[PDB]
């Protein structure tokens, strides 16, 4: 269920932002100056809501030495 | 801007030299008008301020087709 829930929300969130840009006349472009904005869009709707609800882990691992 | 023009000695007719008269001096001015009547067009909204399009592009000032 979590994997499906991630699929749905990530898909609608990015689309919902592209429409706004394309509906103001300023559609997104592959200019390498606009692509990076996706860092905030994805981290905003799906990812952060996951952390506040406890669904997604975060922190550091002492034996594998990798972060979450 | 105001302008002033003054004749030079080469343009004064010989008769005016005898009579000692200078003419054709010209000046130019512009007058500034006061305000008398003013008209207002008020509008009272009831439900919602009129919405506007989301077209955030700069408004073009002319039409491309000109023939």
């Amino acid at each position: 269920r979590f994997s499906h829930w991630v699929k749905f929300r990530m898909e609608e969130s990015v689309f919902a932002y592209m429409k706004r840009r394309s509906d103001m006349g300023l559609s997104m472009k592959m200019s390498d100056e606009d692509l990076p904005v996706l860092k905030s869009v994805l981290m905003n709707n799906p990812i952060n809501i996951g952390i506040r609800n406890g669904g997604i882990l975060t922190g550091y691992d002492t034996e594998n030495k990798v972060s979450y | 801007d105001p302008t002033i023009i003054i004749p030079k000695r080469a343009n004064i007719p010989t008769n005016d030299l005898a009579a000692r008269i200078l003419r054709d001096v010209k000046v130019e001015l512009v007058y500034n008008n006061s305000l008398h009547y003013v008209k207002i067009r008020a509008s009272v909204v009831l439900d919602r301020p009129a919405g506007q399009s989301t077209n955030a592009q700069t408004p073009m000032s002319s039409s491309a087709v000109g023939v």
